[PDB]
């Protein structure tokens, strides 16, 4: 039983923002690593809910730094197909494999839940410092695929971090996004907006604003 | 009398604890009914047969082996290391001269199985095998010098320790001279040279030179180092290239194109 | 039919952050050996604090796992300041299925410690229409990421909370948020809640910030 050996396959979902904006192009990406020079030919078969499709684009072999080849096949997906839970299967055939390798991916199952989005001004204790933290609390959403952005006056904010989604006790997820801004910009009354994109929101987004006001 | 020569069977200079290896003392004078002197790190070994067999290696077997038979000179040392580990990078020699083949093996403790093996030189994996396989480099050169190790997948991914291999250069790029003057009055005696010399003490080794024009020949592989057209008409003008190589051709090197104007 | 190369593997774990920061608690280093065969189950530990060997270790009894292997564990109590000063702890494992003893070492995360800034954030006005309500503790600017955050009220631990993992901030320090969920009746009745943070860069390794309905 020396079946052991040969390439490996990793199948990756689309970016959450790409499934939610009809503008953007969501893709599932099938990556084959540990392809040898002796057996370099890789064949991809793609199936959507069991029925084969033929519109995937395969990039050419790329020699990695460990002297193995890496081959990638990118399948463009329909927004609604992914969001409706259709399964995406990648089947990889190569002479060094005793049988093709099959990987299947899909959206997480379960009834979607709308996030609640709450913006929180900086703590008064933080106003003594040169930069303040603007906080966007996003809770109660399912599945955990989500995208959060900050903007002000039609331009993106250059300085925010967002925690990973964290499982809450009710089965839903929550996260926080911390926008950092100069104290002067906050005290001068600029408006800052938290934009949250999630499939369970109307038009796949909501946004809440935050500005200094006494 | 020439020197004795030690040979390892298997040829690997590093083995695992409790593994077996046989040392062969070869003398070109083939003797009969004559003893063999074996030395571990200068100390004489209580074994006098023409081969010396280690049945189950241990740390006490590591060091320099030398041997001597009859009226031969004592051999150059072979260094045997005994190791413990998951994986052992075995090499056929630790030092080589350009052109001499190098053999490599990614040896698994107790001959267990690994797959998806990588061979590394100086931190970078240069060769990948789905099934564990030895690796031989026939035309070695200086760039094959470095630290070698390997890794493979068993129940987990295991990695061997490093071992150093030096591939010594034999002669540099045979640069081509320019006799005096370029440009020149045609009707002037030529003299052209090929600038390379040996770096190792090879007693009777002879290098063979050959001078080029563009691509077509002038003088083939000859033991003399200088091309000398009697006195130059600039038909023999323009591209000039030299090539120096061993008699077997397994080490050959280039040179810059000579500005020639007669 | 040759078998795959391999034997036991060793994983070596650091103490809980709270244990190293509170002198009243006992921090420990844990050496876990997995994939111990049934044929060769004898495992031997040797511990070394900054090179010097120690003998105060304790090895729990074996426990079979569903994959029909054993899992022996060896626990070594460590001195608080020895760990905080950056001394390294080494576990050495011996077994007949190993070609040589396995050695693992851990130590405190290296890097200049940075003091945490702790801020409590009341519930958003728009959340005050819900039955439950979110109290938020922002901890930012700390290094290393080893930290402990808890909530309490009226001397009693509030445990209906979640804390995000540390997140690397754009200045090389870490931050996180902790979210405590409480009934809106408790919040509007004026009860005080407190976020307690323990970190090696804080004075006395401890700070706390409180939160309550201001007017
Ligand atoms: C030889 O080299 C190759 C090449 O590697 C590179 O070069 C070498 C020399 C080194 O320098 C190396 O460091 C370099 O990376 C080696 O190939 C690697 O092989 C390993 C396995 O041996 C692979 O490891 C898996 O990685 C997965 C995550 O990969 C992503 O993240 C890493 C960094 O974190 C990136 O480096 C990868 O490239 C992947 O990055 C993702 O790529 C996607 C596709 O492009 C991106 O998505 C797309 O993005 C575009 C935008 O451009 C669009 O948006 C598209 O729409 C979108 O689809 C994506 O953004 C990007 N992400 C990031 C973060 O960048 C791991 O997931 C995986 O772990 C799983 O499997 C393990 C089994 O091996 C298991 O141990 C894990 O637990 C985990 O198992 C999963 O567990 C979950 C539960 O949590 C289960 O639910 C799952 O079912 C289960 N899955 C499986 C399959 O079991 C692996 O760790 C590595 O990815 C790969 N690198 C590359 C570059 O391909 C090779 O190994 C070397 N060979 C030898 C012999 O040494
Ligand atoms: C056969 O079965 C056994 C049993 O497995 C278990 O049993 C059955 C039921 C199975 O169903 C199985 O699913 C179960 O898990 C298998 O044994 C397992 O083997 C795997 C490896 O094959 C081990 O995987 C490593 O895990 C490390 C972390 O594990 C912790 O977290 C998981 C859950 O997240 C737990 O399950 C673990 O038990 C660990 O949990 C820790 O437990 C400690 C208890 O001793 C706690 O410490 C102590 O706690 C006490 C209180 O009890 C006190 O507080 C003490 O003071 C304290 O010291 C500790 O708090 C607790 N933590 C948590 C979070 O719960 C990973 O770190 C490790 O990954 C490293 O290595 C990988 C490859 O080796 C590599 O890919 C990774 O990248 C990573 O590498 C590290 O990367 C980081 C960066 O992220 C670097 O900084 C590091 O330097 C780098 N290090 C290294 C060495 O590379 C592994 O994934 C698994 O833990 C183990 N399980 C158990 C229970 O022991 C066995 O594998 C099976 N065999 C086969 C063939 O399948
Ligand atoms: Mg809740």
């Amino acid at each position: 039983p020396e079946l052991l050996g040969g390439p490996s396959v990793f199948l990756f979902p689309p970016k959450p923002k790409d499934t939610l904006m009809i503008s953007r192009t969501p893709e599932v990406t099938c990556v084959v690593v540990d392809v040898s020079h002796e057996d370099p030919e890789v064949k991809f078969n793609w199936y959507v809910d069991g029925v084969e499709v033929h519109n995937a684009k395969t990039k050419p072999r790329e020699e990695q730094y460990n002297s193995t080849y890496r081959v990638v096949s990118v399948l463009t997906v329909l927004h609604q197909d992914w969001l409706n839970g259709k399964e995406y299967k990648c089947k990889v055939s190569n002479k060094a494999l005793p049988a093709p390798i099959e990987k299947t991916i899909s959206k997480a199952k379960g009834q979607p839940r709308e996030p609640q989005v709450y913006t929180l001004p900086p703590s008064r204790d933080e106003l003594t410092k040169n930069q303040v933290s603007l906080t966007c609390l996003v809770k109660g959403f399912y599945p955990s695929d989500i995208a959060v952005e900050w903007e002000s006056n039609g331009q993106p904010e250059n300085n925010y971090k967002t925690t990973p989604p964290v499982l809450d006790s009710d089965g839903s997820f929550f996260l926080y996004s911390k926008l950092t801004v100069d104290k002067s910009r906050w005290q001068q009354g600029n408006v800052f907006s938290c934009s949250v994109m999630h499939e369970a929101l109307h038009n796949h987004y909501t946004q809440k604003s935050l500005s200094l006001s006494p | 009398a020439p020197k004795a020569v030690i040979k390892l069977q298997p040829p690997w200079v590093s083995v695992f604890q409790e593994e077996s290896v046989t040392l062969h003392c070869e003398v070109p004078h083939l003797p009969g009914s004559s003893s063999t002197q074996w030395f571990l790190n200068g100390t004489a070994i209580q074994t006098s047969t023409p081969t010396y067999h280690i049945t189950s290696a241990s740390e006490d077997d590591s060091g320099e082996y030398r041997c001597q038979r009859g009226l031969s000179g004592r051999s150059d040392p072979i260094q045997l290391e005994v190791h413990r580990g998951w994986l052992l990078l075995q090499v056929s020699s630790r030092v080589l001269t350009e052109g001499e083949p190098l053999a490599l093996r990614c040896h698994a403790w107790k001959d267990k199985l690994v797959y998806n093996v990588l061979y590394y030189r100086n931190g970078k994996a240069f060769k990948f095998f789905h099934w564990n396989s030895n690796l031989t480099i026939l035309k070695t050169n200086m760039s094959h010098s470095g630290t070698y190790h390997c890794s493979g997948m068993g129940k987990r991914r295991y990695t061997s320790a490093g071992i150093s291999v030096t591939v010594k250069e034999l002669f540099p790029a045979p640069v081509l001279t320019a006799s005096v003057t370029s440009p020149l009055l045609e009707g002037t005696p030529v003299t052209l040279s090929c600038e390379t010399k040996l770096l190792l003490q090879r007693p009777g080794l002879q290098l063979y030179f050959s001078f080029y024009m563009g691509s077509k020949t002038l003088r083939g592989r000859d033991t003399s180092s200088e091309y000398q057209i009697l006195t130059a008409r600039r038909e023999d003008s323009g591209l000039y290239w030299c090539e120096a190589a061993t008699e077997d051709g397994n080490v050959l090197k280039r040179s810059p194109e000579l500005e020639l104007q007669v």
